[PDB]
C-alpha cells in the first residue's frame, strides 16, 4: 500500500496509519532518584546565564521558534547567541528543539558552537486522525513533524514520537520527550530552558520568561548533589 | 525519451556534462560512514568532489543521509550549490505498519535542497513522512519516485548511485551495479558517442 498516495487523495498523513520486558523498575528508580522540582521565571535575553549553576549533566532547550505561531518569537540568531556552553558540564548533554524549517541546519550550528556533536536525532511525528494548511515559502512539501537533536560533549528507546497534531497556537512539546531523555541516565542535574508552568516536572529545574512563581536557590540546588550523590545516573538506588 | 535509461560506470571518472540538465537529482550515495561497510564507500572528497553543479540549473536535490552524513551531507548539499528547503523521513515498518549509537533507529533520512529558481512544480502535494515496508537492506521505498513525479510530473531525472532496482521511467540511473548501458534519448546518445567512442 502506497500512504503518500492515500494522502495525496484523502488527506491521511501516512504516520496515521501506523500501529500503536518490563523496563518498570528503571522508573520507579528514576522516580525515588528525582530531586524536588525547581523552577525560576527569568527573561532569558536579559539574564546573565552563567548564575545558573551547578554545571548541568543534561540541559533540555525549548526556544519559541516563529513558526510555532503559524496562526515574544526568538530567532536562531538569538538563540546562537546564548551562552550555553558555559553552564554545561564537561561531560553533558543536549536537546534542542528545531521545529522542521531552517533550525535544521541552524541547530547543528548551535550544536557545534556550543562543543557537541549529534548523535541522535529525535522526530516528533504529527498525525492528523481527527482533522484530515499552510507552506512555508521555500517548503517542498507539507510539513508534519518536528525535529528535536541530540548533542553529546566529553567522552531501550527509539527515535520517534508519535502524537496527534496539538490544536493551532498550542504549543507544548510531547512529554514522551522528557521519559527519552530519562531513560538515558545521564546525571541528575537536568535544565528546561525555556519551559513553561505546565512542564515543570520532578527532577528538573525550569527556567523560562512565562513562569509565575520561582522556587531557585543555587545553594538549595547544589546541596541535592553534594557528596555521596554527586555522581548518580538518576537510575540509581539513593545512598543512605 | 520517457522509458528506463541506465548506465553502468564509476560515478567519479565519468563526464556527466554529456548528460543535459534534469528538474530532479536523487542520490543514494555509499556514504563511508565507517563500520568497514560490506559494499564500496566514497570518501568525503570523492563526495565532495562530485559534479552535481552541472546537473541542473532550476530543481531539486534529494539526499539519503544517516549516522554522519547528517551534517556531510548537509556539506556537500550547500558546497554543490544548493539550499536545504524540506528534510523528508521515512518509517520503516513491517507487513502489518509496526515500527522496526543511544537510541534504535526507527527511520532513515532524506534532505530536500533546492537550486535555482524552479517555476511550474506542485509544491505541497505530499507531507515528510513516508511508511512503507522495509524490502532488502540499503534499499529505499519506491513511493519517492511517486512522490517527486507528482511533484514534478514528466520532467527529467536523474539518479546517482542507483541500483537496478532503482531503475525508473522518466529517469537515467547512474551506479557501479547496473547492467551495463541503455540509452534511448537521441540528444544524450549523440553526446555519449561524441565523448566515449569505444565505451570507457
Ligand atoms: C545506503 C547504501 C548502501 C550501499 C549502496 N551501494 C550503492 C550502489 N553503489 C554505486 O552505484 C557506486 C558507484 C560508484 O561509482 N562507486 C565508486 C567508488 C566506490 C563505491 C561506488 N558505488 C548505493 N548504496 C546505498
Amino acid at each position: 500500500n502506497d500512504y503518500c498516495q492515500h494522502f495525496v487523495d484523502t488527506g491521511h498523513r501516512p504516520q496515521n496509519f501506523i500501529r500503536d520486558e518490563l523496563i518498570r523498575l528503571k522508573d520507579e528508580l528514576i522516580a525515588k532518584s528525582n530531586t524536588p522540582p525547581m523552577y525560576l521565571q527569568a527573561d532569558i535575553e536579559a539574564f546573565d546565564i552563567r548564575e545558573l549553576t551547578p554545571k548541568f549533566d543534561v540541559i533540555l532547550l525549548e526556544p519559541p521558534l516563529e513558526e510555532y505561531y503559524r496562526e515574544k518569537c526568538w530567532t536562531w540568531d538569538d538563540i546562537m547567541k546564548l551562552e550555553i556552553d558555559e553552564i554545561a558540564a564537561p561531560r553533558s548533554f543536549i536537546f534542542l528543539w528545531c521545529g522542521s524549517g531552517e533550525g535544521l541546519d541552524l541547530g547543528r550550528v548551535c550544536l557545534r558552537k556550543w562543543g557537541y556533536r549529534r548523535c541522535e536525532d529525535i522526530c516528533w511525528i504529527k498525525t492528523n486522525k481527527n482533522n484530515p494548511k499552510t507552506l512555508d515559502p521555500k517548503a517542498v512539501f507539507q510539513r508534519t513533524k518536528e525535529h528535536c537533536l541530540m548533542g553529546i560533549k566529553g567522552t531501550v528507546d527509539i527515535d520517534l514520537i508519535i502524537t496527534e497534531e496539538p490544536e493551532i497556537g498550542n504549543i507544548e512539546k510531547p512529554v514522551e520527550i522528557f521519559h527519552i531523555i530519562e531513560h538515558f541516565c545521564l546525571g541528575r542535574r537536568r535544565l528546561h530552558l525555556f519551559g513553561r508552568d505546565s512542564t515543570i516536572r520532578p527532577g528538573w529545574l525550569t527556567v523560562g520568561p512565562t513562569l509565575t512563581n520561582s522556587n531557585y536557590n543555587a545553594e538549595t540546588y547544589a546541596s541535592y548533589f553534594s557528596a555521596p550523590n554527586s555522581y548518580l545516573t538518576g537510575c540509581t538506588e539513593e545512598i543512605e | 525519451l520517457f522509458p528506463p535509461q541506465w548506465i553502468c560506470c564509476d560515478i567519479r571518472y565519468l563526464d556527466v556534462s554529456i548528460l543535459g540538465k534534469f528538474a530532479v537529482v536523487m542520490a543514494d550515495p555509499p556514504w563511508d560512514i565507517h563500520m568497514e561497510l560490506p559494499y564500496g564507500t566514497l570518501t568525503d572528497d570523492e563526495m565532495r568532489r562530485l559534479n552535481i553543479p552541472v546537473l541542473q540549473d532550476d530543481g531539486f536535490l534529494f539526499l539519503w543521509v544517516t549516522g554522519r552524513a547528517m551534517e556531510l551531507g548537509r556539506e556537500c548539499l550547500n558546497l554543490w550549490g544548493y539550499e536545504r528547503v524540506d528534510e523528508i523521513i521515512w518509517v520503516k515498518t513491517n507487513q502489518l505498519q509496526r515500527i522496526i549509537h543511544w537510541l534504535n533507529h526507527g527511520k532513515e533520512h532524506c534532505l530536500v535542497g533546492v537550486k535555482g529558481n524552479p517555476q511550474g512544480f506542485n509544491q505541497g502535494l505530499d507531507c515528510d513522512v513516508i511508511v512503507a515496508e522495509v524490502r532488502s537492506t540499503s534499499h529505499k521505498p519506491d513511493e519517492i519516485y511517486g512522490m517527486i513525479e507528482r511533484l514534478s510530473p514528466g520532467t527529467r531525472k536523474i539518479e546517482l548511485f542507483g541500483r537496478p532496482h532503482n531503475v525508473q521511467p522518466n529517469w537515467i540511473t547512474l551506479g557501479n551495479q547496473l547492467d551495463g548501458i541503455h540509452l534511448l534519448d537521441p540528444d544524450v546518445v549523440a553526446r555519449f558517442k561524441q565523448r566515449y567512442p569505444d565505451g570507457i
